[PDB]
RNA sequence: GCCGGGCACUCUAACGGGACUGCCCGCGAAAGCGGGAGGAAGGAGGGGACGACGUCUGGUCAGCAUGGCCCUUACGGCCUGGGCGACACACGUGCUACAAUGCCCACUACAAAGCGAUGCCACCCGGCAACGGGGAGCUAAUCGCAAAAAGGUGGGCCCAGUUCGGAUUGGGGUCUGCAACCCGACCCCAUGAAGCCGGAAUCGCUAGUAAUCGCGGAUCAGCCAUGCCGCGGUGAAUAC
């Protein structure tokens, strides 16, 4: 998962946000 | 009326208050079993009361800061033990053989330059 | 190692059975320092060997432990131009370690899909003298018996 | 390319993107700390000499 | 990409040359160092010499190749393979 | 085949199955099941022939799928390759297109190593 | 009523952090004590040699210690005599109300 | 802890105390060694700083310094563009994985060290979102970055190249910047590759360690950081 941008765990990895990790 | 010991483990600090009552135990404004739910490691924090048969005899207001839930647990386990030693000085016997009065300086070791962590060295290839 | 023998780490007795042996078993189950899951994984199986086998979980565990404990093993020793496999007694310390290790190892070879169940059934098979956990111990023992020829080579 | 570069470095450029820091003591273009204005080499040299106010070795 | 809220970028000096010629009717040659530019609708049919670092590369623009950058049509590297 | 032109996996939840279509991902799956009022949790084997044709009709009509999708994307590279764009030469020499190093890795575009 | 004390060396902060507090404790009247606020620390880490040798660095730190003192009950005998104080070089002051 | 009120407690940050084989049994000529006690701490308490004479005619004339040798309408300098980012291949260090002790969604906990006045930006609104327009606080134990994450509760997936894995590409957008073609990051729709646990071989770690989890900082317009320097959470196995 950690490489998969379209997931929660994925955007935590990058340190960014979106629909798949909201702030 | 009240008995306080200071409990520390890691970054976790324990303000624990022993008071004669049913056996109710509270951490940061929640019931013990609510604040430590599913933490199998919890029930052992309330150990020193078994060292002197105190399962029902005391209530507890407890705040907690620093570390995590199991570092916070070990601090508590120290503090309620710490607090008993004042309520009854004769309780020193049957508390030292359990090592309940002693607090370990075991803390996360410094990340060292030239390493991946504190000790994990970078992998190396000769020929 | 070189200066003095290692000091054997005494564990914290498990909170559900006060037992220093179950705790160990937990750690060999624990991946990635996530004891909480590994604790449940064990404890669930206890409930599972409770369902299918009405007697004390801890009782099934301790007999199965005993049935995987190996009494002899061969251990390497190159005398000359060959490496001669010498048989030696297994210290009670080591028996426990290998037994607990093979229990989990054999457990994870099983096909049933959840970790709780795998532990349960292998413990069910091990206390009754079946299962891969034993298939390891029997293997290790026949290997040892096979080399009673080199038995005089003890250190 | 050397002295013309420490000199090209101070003058205000053709666009503000092109601003780059050059170690005010020796002219090193790489590893230049904002706080001191120095490069990690000079950083250590002035410091060791005790000419860097409040600066001392970290040991923990 | 180039932020839609802002502009569609063409280096000022080149845009003028196209538009000057549009009046007169095109087309001579256009030696340029404008890779950062956008091919732009007014440029179709012209023959522009783009600098790839080395040469001034003759590119006839068409109705199909508009939204791109100029330098996409002036290759920076020579590669014929290995062996 | 059921929808669309392909026969989505029966025995899976209706929302997952749809992603077994070229052109419909997890988003577009919940998105089709919203505008038709179909339960995202139900197994495909348990659709009404009514629910089928409704779900069928939306998806096929809103988005380009399977064949034509491939066709345009094809033509999209077709043109890019043919205008002589930089991204064209990279497709025509079969190399990567998006500013990756080629000195190592780059394998997915390059293929198994052609050792020397 | 507020005094803020800030320096690089603490042994000269505490000298001056006591000295100001003794003054107002003299000329009336209330001193809420030298309260030591947390220090703000900027570490500098650097490769030792001038060239390569990455696995060997050196650690430097810079400690900007903080102090606060509260002279509460003013008595403008303090308002003149503070304007004349012997506060050593490595230390800053900020005065508020 | 919002007000009174208090510094008791947690803390913040300076100055002290304490540990010394000092006491006991014993083996010892002695220095010490095994054990016992008191004690938070025990026999160098854990970690750090600190690296002898020298070795490698080791490394760095490209950080700087410097003898000498060399160039002078140029081996100096200014610019625009390109290259340092190439790709039949080989190797080193890594990241993410091949899954159920797992993946996913919702709700819900507990850290630390740092950092921040064209800086961090609470909160409100437009947006699927990156972001965008408002706008309060904070020269910062006050205000912000900020959610820590693994964890806990519940629900879904059901052994499948898959709701595993997230490369490759197509299409569409945000931002930084004069400018993102070569050659930035990020967001969204679609595409969904290799990979089923790795040949000969080979690396690290002795306890709060290894393994796993997130957080910050330097550089810095943005960023190719999965790198580096730190910080806490959880937390082993084993040394005959
Ligand atoms: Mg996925
Ligand atoms: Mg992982
Ligand atoms: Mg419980
Ligand atoms: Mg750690
Ligand atoms: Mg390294
Ligand atoms: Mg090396
Ligand atoms: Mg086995
Ligand atoms: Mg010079
Ligand atoms: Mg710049
Ligand atoms: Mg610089
Ligand atoms: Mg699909
Ligand atoms: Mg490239
Ligand atoms: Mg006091
Ligand atoms: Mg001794
Ligand atoms: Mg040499
Ligand atoms: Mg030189
Ligand atoms: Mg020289
Ligand atoms: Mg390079
Ligand atoms: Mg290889
Ligand atoms: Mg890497
Ligand atoms: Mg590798
Ligand atoms: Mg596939
Ligand atoms: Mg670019
Ligand atoms: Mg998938
Ligand atoms: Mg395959
Ligand atoms: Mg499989
Ligand atoms: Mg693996
Ligand atoms: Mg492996
Ligand atoms: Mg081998
Ligand atoms: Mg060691
Ligand atoms: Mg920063
Ligand atoms: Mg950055
Ligand atoms: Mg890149
Ligand atoms: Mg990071
Ligand atoms: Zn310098």
């Amino acid at each position: 998962g950690k490489g998969d941008r379209r997931t929660r765990r994925g955007k935590i990895w990058r340190g960014t946000y979106g629909k798949y990790r909201p702030r | 009326e009240q008995y306080y010991g200071t409990g520390r483990r890691k970054e976790a600090v324990a303000r624990v208050f022993l008071r004669p009552g049913n056996g109710k135990v509270t951490v940061n404004g929640q019931d013990f079993n609510e604040y430590f739910q599913g933490l199998v490691r919890a029930v052992a924090a309330l150990e020193p009361l078994r060292a002197v048969d105190a399962l029902g005899h005391f209530d507890a207001y407890i705040t907690v800061r620093g570390g995590g839930k199991s570092g916070q647990i070990d601090a508590i386990k120290l503090g309620i033990a710490r607090a008993l030693v004042q309520y009854n000085p004769d309780y020193r016997a049957k508390l030292k053989p359990l090592g309940f009065l002693t607090r370990d300086a075991r803390v996360v070791e410094r990340k060292k330059y030239g390493k991946h962590k504190a000790r994990r060295a970078p992998q190396y290839s000769k020929r | 190692a070189r200066r003095r023998r290692a000091e054997v780490r005494q564990l914290q007795p498990d909170l559900v059975y006060g037992d220093v042996l179950v705790t160990a078993f937990i750690n060999k189950i624990m991946r990635d320092g996530k004891k909480n899951l590994a604790a449940r994984i064990f404890y669930d199986a206890c409930k599972i060997i409770q369902e299918k086998t009405g007697q004390e979980p801890l009782k099934v565990f301790k007999q199965a432990v005993e049935n995987v404990k190996p009494r002899m093993e061969v251990r390497s020793r190159r005398v000359g131009g060959a490496n001669y496999q010498v048989p030696m007694e297994v210290s009670p310390r080591r028996q426990q370690s290998l037994a607990l290790r093979w229990l989990v190892q054999a457990a994870n070879q099983r096909p049933e899909r959840r970790a709780a169940v795998r532990i349960a059934h292998e413990l069910m098979d091990a206390a009754e003298g079946k299962g891969g956990a034993v298939k390891k111990k029997e293997d290790v023992e026949r290997m040892a018996e096979a080399n009673r020829a080199y038995a005089h080579y003890r250190w | 390319a050397r002295k013309a570069l420490i000199e090209k470095a101070k003058r205000t450029p053709k666009f503000k993107v092109r601003a780059y820091t050059r170690c005010v003591r020796c002219g090193r273009a790489r590893s230049v700390y904002r706080f001191f204005g120095l490069c990690r080499i000079c950083l250590r040299e002035l410091a060791h000499k005790g000419q860097l106010p409040g600066v001392r070795k970290a040991s923990w | 990409p180039r932020s839609l809220k802002k502009g569609v970028f063409v280096d000022d000096h080149l845009l003028e040359k196209v538009l000057e010629l549009n009046a007169k009717g095109e087309k001579r040659l256009i030696k340029t160092w404008s890779r950062r530019s956008t091919i732009v609708p007014e440029m179709v049919g012209h023959t522009i010499a783009v600098y790839n670092g080395k040469q001034h590369v003759p590119v006839y623009i068409t109705e199909n190749m508009v939204g791109h950058k100029l330098g996409e049509f002036a290759p920076t590297r020579t590669y014929r393979g290995h062996g | 085949a059921r929808i669309a032109g392909v026969e989505i996996p029966r025995n899976k939840r209706v929302d997952v199955a749809l992603t077994y279509i070229y052109g419909i991902g997890k988003a577009r799956a919940k998105e089709a099941l919203e505008k038709t009022g179909i339960n995202p949790a139900t197994r495909v084997k348990d659709l009404t022939e009514a629910e089928v044709v409704r779900l069928r009709e939306y998806v096929e009509n809103t988005w380009k799928l399977e064949g034509e999708l491939r066709a345009e994307v094809a033509a999209n590279i077709k043109r890019l390759m043919d205008i002589g764009c930089y991204r064209g030469l990279r497709h025509r020499r079969g190399l990567p297109v998006r500013g990756q190093r080629t000195r190592t890795n780059a394998r997915t575009r390059k293929g198994p190593r052609k050792t020397v | 009523i507020r005094i803020k004390l800030r320096g690089f060396d603490h042994k000269t902060l505490d000298a001056s952090a006591q000295k100001i507090v003794e003054a107002a404790r003299r000329s009336g009247a209330q001193v809420s004590g030298p309260i030591p606020l947390p220090t703000r620390v900027r570490r500098f880490t650097v490769i030792r040699g001038p060239f390569k040798h990455k696995d060997s660095r050196e650690h430097f730190e810079l400690r900007t210690h903080n102090r606060l003192v509260d002279i509460i009950n003013p008595n403008r005998k303090t308002i003149e005599q503070l304007m004349t104080l012997d506060l050593p070089t490595g230390v800053e002051i900020e005065i508020k109300t």
